C-alpha cells in the first residue's frame, strides 16, 4: 500500500508505458492498481522491447485452446458419470422403499 | 449456438432443480461449434492475406457475431475486389470455405458422420431407457396388485366386523 | 440415515458446480479464441509493410488492453468460488455411497499472458531524433538568499 | 401412502426421455441451419458472380 518513487522502465509496445520495477520484477502499473497480490505475487509483464518469433505464440494459443476443449470435454464427461451414478442411485432407493 | 446453453445455477442453500437443461448432458455440439469455429479461421488462401483482415470481418469481442465494419468493408471493396476473389474463393476447385464446408456436412450426413452418429446413439439410449421403463412399470403392477389384494383383504375383514 | 440427506444435497450442488465449469469453459475458450482471431488478424495486418507503423501501434495498444479488460472482468466473477484462470483450487467429490469411486478436479493458473502475446509489438524502435541545447523549458526551485548574510 | 407411492411411480425416469426428445429436436434444428447454410454456400461459391461489371 506503499508507493516508492523509483527508476521506471520502458514497456508497452510504443514504450511509453511508464512500468515500475518492484522487487527487481517490473511489473505494469498500468495493471498493478486494482489487482490482487495474495493471488499472484508475481504476475508476467511485457518485457523489454519486443519478442519476436509470433509463430510460436500462435502455436502456443491453439494449443492452450485444444487443452481447454479437453479439459471441458473431461468436465463434461465426469459429470455425466455423476448425474448417471446419482440418478441410478436415486432410482434404486425409490424402488427399494416402495418395496419396503 | 448461444441460445443451445440453458443452465440455471443453484446455491446450496436451495433444494433439488428439476429443470434440466436441453442440450446438457451433451458435449458433441460444443465440438461441432469449435470445428466451424476453427475452419471459419481462413489459413488455406492462394494470397499472402491467408485471414480476412484487411477486408474487415470482424468477430464480437465477447461472442461469435460478426461486428462488421460496414464503412471498413465498404471502402476495402471499392478499393479492390480482387482481394476479396482471391482470399476464400482462392482456386475454387478444392481451395475455399465454401468446399469444405460442404464436404464436411457431406460426411456429417451420411452415416460415419458425428451428428448422425450421436442421433443413433441417443435413440439406443432412449430405447434401453424405455426397456428400463417396461421393468419399472411391470413392478408397479404387481406392487399395485399386492396393494389391491390388502385392500380387498381389509375391506373383507371390515365387513366380518 | 440423516447424512444421506446431506449426502445428496452436497452431491447435487457438486454436478452443478461442474455444469457451471463446463459453461464457464466455453465461455473462456470463446473469449480466447475470439482473441487468437484477433491476434492472427493483426499479425497478417502487420506481416505488409505499406500499412502506416502508427496505426498498427494503436492497434497492438487496444488489442492488449482490451485482452487486460477481459482477462480482468473474467477474474472478477467468482461464483461460488469456481474460476479457472484465478486461483488454483481442488474439488473432490464426497464419498458417501453416492459415488463409486470419487474423481478430484484441479484448476490451476490458466492464461494466455504467460504465453507473451502482449509481450509482442509489430514495430521495431527507431532512434529518437534527438537536437542539442535546445533550452526550452525551466526547473522550478525554491532556494532563496541566505537569511544571515541578507539581515 | 397411496399419494406417495403414486407421486413416486409416475414419472421415475421420464425426464431421460424428455432429455433425450429435446436432443434430437436440437439436432433437428441445427439440421436446418446446416441446411440454409448449403443454401448460402450454393450462392456464393459461384466464381462468377465477382466478375459483374453491369
Amino acid at each position: 500500500g506503499t508507493s516508492k518513487t523509483a527508476l521506471n522502465k520502458l514497456g508497452g509496445a510504443d514504450g511509453k508505458t511508464e512500468v515500475v520495477s518492484i522487487g527487481g520484477k517490473t511489473y505494469a502499473a498500468s495493471k498493478a492498481e486494482g489487482h490482487n497480490f495474495k493471488a499472484q505475487p508475481d504476475l508476467a509483464e511485457a518485457a523489454a522491447t519486443t519478442t519476436e518469433n509470433p509463430l510460436q505464440k500462435i502455436d502456443a494459443a491453439l494449443a492452450q485452446v485444444d487443452t481447454l476443449r479437453s479439459d471441458l470435454g473431461a468436465v463434461q464427461n465426469r459429470f455425466n458419470s455423476a448425474i448417471t451414478n446419482l440418478g441410478n442411485t436415486v432410482n434404486n432407493l425409490t424402488s427399494a422403499r416402495s418395496r419396503i | 449456438f448461444s441460445s443451445l446453453t440453458k443452465y440455471t445455477a443453484v446455491e446450496p442453500g436451495e433444494e433439488a432443480s428439476d429443470k434440466n437443461g436441453a442440450l446438457l448432458g451433451d458435449s458433441v455440439v460444443r465440438t461441432i461449434q469449435t470445428g466451424i469455429r476453427a475452419q471459419f479461421a481462413n489459413s488455406g488462401s492462394n494470397s499472402a492475406f491467408k485471414t480476412m483482415a484487411e477486408i474487415g470481418i470482424t468477430q464480437d469481442g465477447t461472442s461469435g457475431k460478426l461486428k462488421i465494419d460496414d464503412d471498413k468493408l465498404t471502402k476495402v471493396l471499392k478499393d479492390n475486389t480482387a482481394a476479396a476473389r482471391e482470399l476464400l474463393v482462392g482456386d475454387g476447385k478444392e481451395t475455399g470455405i465454401t468446399t469444405k464446408i460442404a464436404t464436411e456436412v457431406k460426411s456429417y450426413l451420411a452415416d460415419d458422420g458425428i451428428i448422425d452418429n450421436a442421433q443413433d446413439n441417443v435413440n439406443a439410449t432412449l430405447k434401453s431407457l424405455t426397456k428400463q421403463y417396461l421393468s419399472v412399470s411391470n413392478s408397479i403392477d404387481e406392487t399395485v396388485a399386492r396393494y389391491k389384494a390388502q385392500f380387498t383383504q381389509l375391506d373383507t375383514m371390515m365387513s366380518k366386523l | 440415515f440423516t447424512a444421506n440427506i446431506k449426502g445428496l444435497t452436497q452431491a447435487s450442488r457438486n454436478a452443478n458446480d461442474g455444469i457451471s465449469i463446463a459453461q464457464t469453459t466455453e465461455g473462456a475458450l470463446n473469449e480466447i479464441n475470439n482473441n487468437l482471431q484477433r491476434v492472427r488478424e493483426l499479425a497478417v495486418q502487420s506481416a505488409n509493410s505499406t500499412n502506416s507503423q502508427s496505426d498498427l501501434d494503436s492497434i497492438q495498444a487496444e488489442i492488449t488492453q482490451r485482452l487486460n479488460e477481459i482477462d480482468r472482468v473474467s477474474g472478477q466473477t467468482q461464483f461460488n468460488g469456481v474460476k479457472v484462470l484465478a486461483q488454483d483450487n481442488t474439488l473432490t467429490i464426497q464419498v458417501g455411497a453416492n459415488d463409486g469411486e470419487t474423481i478430484d478436479i484441479d484448476l490451476k493458473q490458466i492464461n494466455s499472458q504467460t504465453l507473451g502475446l502482449d509481450t509482442l509489438n509489430v514495430q521495431q524502435k527507431y532512434k529518437v531524433s534527438d537536437t542539442a541545447a535546445t533550452v526550452t523549458g525551466y526547473a522550478d526551485t525554491t532556494i532563496a538568499l541566505d537569511n544571515s548574510t541578507f539581515k | 401412502d397411496l399419494t406417495k407411492n403414486e407421486k413416486g411411480r409416475l414419472t421415475p425416469i421420464t425426464k431421460q426421455q424428455s432429455a433425450n426428445s429435446a436432443k434430437l429436436t436440437a439436432y433437428g434444428t441445427l439440421k436446418s441451419a446446416l441446411e440454409k447454410f448449403q443454401t448460402a454456400n450454393t450462392a456464393l461459391n459461384k466464381a462468377d458472380l465477382f466478375k459483374s461489371t453491369v
